């Protein structure tokens, strides 16, 4: 089916009519999505089949028909775009400055936008359009406001 | 059963949306990937 470079919706029929359970990146033909929105599962692309290739529960990644690709970080320092696609609305690009999850293994870069859990595995990019992480993985602070870790893989 | 659906390009759009906060925060990251806040 399409293998074209580009954000795409993931979607399920098992659910109450055609439902988004999230979102993900088609970049030198691999797929790549938050392992919480697939759980692994095998992906349609018109009557094309993607097939899960690498995945980890801990990071919250997977990849599709190839290893992870998107090997761009965060400077630390300058504003990135989120590219929303949120179920049923238009991508939509959201600028922000990263704050910070501080860990006991060292900090990573995070974004603080409120979207439905649906928009999981939007991609967080940097001002070249290279994608630095993934959105959807992070926590519920206060009133009910989304922090995402900044999520990405490694490439070999 | 899963489908995917192409939603746009990947670019940085010049005179996006700009909103959020960017706040330090403590966390813990657990063995099933969950982050919860430490302080
Ligand atoms: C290792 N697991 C913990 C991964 C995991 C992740 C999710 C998705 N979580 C999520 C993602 C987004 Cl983009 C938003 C929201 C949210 O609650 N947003 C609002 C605005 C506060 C209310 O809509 C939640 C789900 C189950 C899972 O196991």
């Amino acid at each position: 089916g399409e293998t074209t470079d580009g954000v795409y919706r993931v979607m399920t029929r098992r659910l109450l009519g055609s439902t988004q359970v999230g979102v993900g990146v088609m970049q030198e033909g691999v797929f790549h999505t938050m392992w919480h929105v697939t759980k692994g599962a095998a992906l349609r692309s018109g009557e094309g089949r993607l097939d899960p290739y690498w995945g980890d529960v801990k990071q919250d990644l997977v990849s599709y028909c190839g290893p992870w690709k998107l090997d761009a970080a965060w400077d630390g320092l300058s504003e990135v775009q989120l590219l929303a696609v949120p179920p049923g609305e238009r991508a939509k690009n959201i600028q922000t400055l990263p704050g910070i999850f501080k860990t006991k293994d060292g900090d990573i870069g995070a974004v603080a936008l409120d979207y439905p859990a649906g928009t999981s595995g939007s991609p967080i990019l940097d001002k070249c359009g290279r994608v630095i992480g993934l959105y959807g993985n992070g926590v519920v602070i206060k009133n009910g406001s989304y922090v995402s870790a900044i999520t990405q893989g490694k490439r070999e | 059963d899963m489908y995917i659906e192409r939603a746009g390009d990947i670019t940085w759009e010049k005179d996006a949306e700009v909103t959020g906060n960017s706040p330090r925060l403590d966390v813990a990251l657990d063995e099933s990937g969950d982050f919860s806040l430490v302080e």
